[PDB]
């Protein structure tokens, strides 16, 4: 299903300040007491990081499209964990091997199939009193996966499991890096107490896993949960919001 | 000695339905099935041979396939001459089994 | 393709009987046999087999040790010896004929049953 | 991959190969490994070595020459040559020249061997490619194939995936020693500690 | 092990002939074979020899351009054509094996005579 | 150091030679038609040999694949193995002499 979602409302991307932030352990090596010197790919401080916001109050669902040019910083803040996952690869037309991190229902899911990705690919989920649960039936991100090199299942990471839109307490770091066929992950989260923005303050980001796909990697998409409910009633391919 | 089985015993449809048996060997004898139509005063005759093949002459409507241990005949529409028993029959070597016997009845 | 059998009887209480099953319609010579009994209601049981060469012979579990199998290309028919008669033998008995499949050139047996003749309901009583 | 298992329990006999034995193989380190297996005629499972001639598989499906090989054949009569018989061994047996290793030349048309093809009669000079062994449930071990299972010897220059070394030894302390940890290697005496480390 | 040797000829003037020479009591496809020839009392001389798989013949100057050799595993048999026979062809045929000696496991042929058959005489006029 | 490393399991120079080595070719009289098979050539060792060793021990050892006890059957056979000379072959097969 190619989908090809509509109703798109334009506004200008919004910049913020980068305060001391996105600072990884560069090494596995232990240290005591000491200051020591590094040189490698890392976020500048101060620097410009982009924000990217998904409220209804006027649609803004917010799925572009970037490029991959030597790593990524990813931060998010909310507190429903509207994000699933991230989706990583060069043509984006099932002749070259992807990748296609998602949290999915139970646990996170990796793979390095080739993927039919049509024009929009997302994910979403459904809401009825028919089942408590809130089931991904929707599954429109690539039509046939003709063969795979790879696949990986492991532990989702936990939260504060709260389905509501109140102040934001969940705030996760994520850096990805890819070197040598290597394909680096290191993450974090932080609880805090703010409207928006990021706060003044440092922490490290420890590594998260590591994989040999040695693939090219170019351009990255991110997949969010289109959460369609009662707040929006009418049909799936015109009533739909992002939340907050 | 392979005990060679057959599912269900009771079924009833009539003219436009579509029905399913099972039948199960116990050791993997592959693609060595044969299916039958036993009438209750005649013979029985063969439908399907080598688990894939439909003998020439016999309505296209039966259609059966497997490999190894599990297999399913599909019946696509059950017309009213079809009232007989099916009996499975495994060739990987002797003795000869038959299945144990499957009824067929109209609705 | 027609197979006639005979060889009935009303009561054979520890007795040799002899059935007799012929073929015709096509090549006698080129071609394997079998056995089929049917209890009276009961499911389908194999009990012996002649090869298409005649010098190869199997029987079943319960059928070993008392039945025999002829055949004859002169005559283009095959007996099947009879004996040690219980009470419990009661069935309908039938004479079959093996699928010959062709492959590459190549003939083989031992695929199935294609030729059914009309069955004798063989009985046993004291 | 642990070819310990290969050697652990196994009782291969009348085993031959030419180059390195796949035990012990966690020594060397490479990038990827083959072993290819067959279908060969029948009657030649125990005429298969190296060199020599024969009018069969000479003229029509060439063996490789100066084929470096590990011949591991032990005899099966449970995991394949299922009794009653088996019908998937089906390539062409005449040809006018040789084939080339793993080459899938199947084709339904009837081959000519003589100058005039048949016009799918069956006659003098023509001969159908395809054959189907003729197994039976007492047909033979000497004309029902047995697998014979070989691999090839082969190097090639590439960053290797599967690959890791694994020796274990029994952990020393308070007695300096040369050591050796997950690559990291050096001398002295190693003793029980107080830090703490991150995962 | 035994080697037979036939096709004699009383006069060939002009002809064609055939000699034919088959072995018993050993495997005739793993050796290489040699045809002999034995003038009336002349020192002893070679024709042709053929090899084990057959795919190197070679012949000698008087004898390549007229003269033929070719061997056939199924019978154990072994022949030589003549052709353009002159008067004085005259001799004693000898069908023999060649010597193969085991290095290593590995065979080398073409190393001498082991095995001589009885001889025919092959006889020409005008 | 130049390997071709099985002559190296039978001749080996030290890393510090001084002299001089000569080759020339053999193919009119080295290898003839109709066998020249008398020279062999150790194909495998237990080990690598030392400078200027000769290890004329040639005995069916019980080591490779299995404790052979002299079955030859298992590659244990002592690896003085073939010859390989034919006035055909190829450029690089031919018999040389060297000193």
């Amino acid at each position: 299903q190619c989908v090809n979602l509509t109703t798109r409302t334009q506004l200008p991307p919004a910049y913020t300040n980068s305060f001391t932030r996105g600072v990884y352990y560069p090494d596995k090596v232990f240290r005591s007491s000491v200051l020591h010197s590094t040189q490698d790919l890392f976020l500048p401080f101060f620097s410009n990081v982009t924000w990217f916001h998904a409220i209804h109050v006027t649609k803004r669902f917010d799925n572009p499209v970037l490029p991959f040019n030597d790593g990524v910083y990813f931060a998010s803040t909310e507190k429903s964990n509207i994000i699933r996952g991230w989706i990583f690869g060069t043509t984006l037309d099932s002749k070259t091997q992807s990748l296609l991190i998602v949290n999915n229902a139970t646990n996170v899911v990796i793979k390095v199939c080739e993927f039919q990705f049509c024009n929009d690919p997302f994910l979403g989920v459904y809401y009825h009193k028919n089942n408590k649960s809130w089931m991904e039936s929707e599954f429109r991100v690539y039509s046939s996966a003709n063969n795979c090199t790879f696949e990986y299942v492991s532990q989702p990471f936990l939260m504060d499991l709260e389905g509501k839109q109140g102040n934001f307490k969940n705030l996760r770091e994520f850096v990805f890096k890819n070197i040598d066929g290597y394909f680096k992950i290191y993450s974090k989260h932080t609880p805090i107490n703010l409207v928006r923005d990021l706060p003044q303050g440092f922490s490290a980001l420890e590594p998260l896993v590591d994989l040999p796909i040695g693939i090219n990697i170019t351009r990255f998409q991110t997949l969010l949960a289109l959460h369609r409910s009662y707040l929006t009633p009418g049909d799936s391919s015109s009533g739909w919001t992002a939340g907050a | 000695d392979i005990q060679m089985t057959q599912s269900p015993s009771s079924v009833s449809a009539s003219v436009g339905d579509r029905v399913i048996i099972t039948c199960r060997a116990s050791q993997g004898i592959s693609s060595w099935l044969a299916w039958y139509q036993q009438k209750p005063g005649k013979a029985p005759k063969v439908l399907i041979y080598d688990a894939s093949s439909l003998q020439s002459g016999v309505p296209s409507r039966f259609s059966g396939s497997g490999y190894g241990t599990d297999f399913t005949l599909t019946i696509s529409s059950l017309q009213p001459e079809d009232s007989a028993t099916y009996y499975c029959q495994q060739a990987k070597s002797f003795p000869i089994t038959f299945g144990q016997g499957t009824r067929l009845e109209i609705k | 393709v027609q197979l006639v059998e005979s060889g009935g009887g009303v009561v054979q209480p520890g007795r040799s009987l002899r059935l007799s099953c012929a073929a015709s319609g096509f090549t006698f010579s080129s071609y394997a046999f079998h056995w089929v009994r049917q209890a009276p209601g009961k499911g389908l049981e194999w009990v012996a087999v002649i090869s298409y060469d005649g010098s190869n012979q199997y029987y079943a579990d319960s059928v070993k040790g008392r039945f025999t199998i002829s055949r004859d290309n002169s005559k283009n028919t095959l007996y099947l010896q009879m004996n040690s008669l219980r009470a419990d033998d009661t069935a309908v008995y039938y004479c079959a004929r093996d699928l010959a499949i062709a492959v590459a050139g190549t003939w083989h047996y031992y695929n199935g049953m294609d030729v059914w003749g009309q069955g004798t309901t063989v009985t046993v009583s004291s | 991959a642990d070819y310990s298992v290969l050697y652990n329990s196994a009782s291969f006999s009348t085993f031959k190969c030419y180059g390195v034995s796949p035990t012990k193989l966690n020594d060397l380190c490479f990038t990827n490994v083959y072993a290819d297996s067959f279908v060969i005629r029948g009657d030649e499972v125990r005429q298969i070595a190296p060199g020599q001639t024969g009018k069969i598989a000479d003229y029509n499906y060439k063996l490789p020459d100066d084929f470096t090989g590990c011949v591991i054949a032990w005899n099966s009569n449970n995991l394949d040559s299922k009794v009653g018989g088996n019908y998937n061994y089906l390539y062409r047996l005449f040809r006018k020249s040789n084939l080339k290793p793993f080459e899938r030349d199947i084709s339904t048309e009837i081959y000519q061997a003589g100058s005039t093809p048949c016009n799918g009669v069956e006659g003098f000079n023509c001969y159908f490619p395809l054959q189907s062994y003729g197994f039976q449930p007492t047909n033979g071990v000497g004309y029902q194939p047995y697998r014979v299972v070989v691999l090839s010897f082969e190097l090639l220059h590439a960053p290797a995936t599967v690959c890791g070394p694994k020796k274990s030894t029994n952990l020393v302390k308070n007695k300096c020693v040369n050591f050796n940890f997950n690559g990291l290697t050096g001398t002295g005496v190693l003793t029980e500690s107080n830090k703490k480390f991150l995962p």
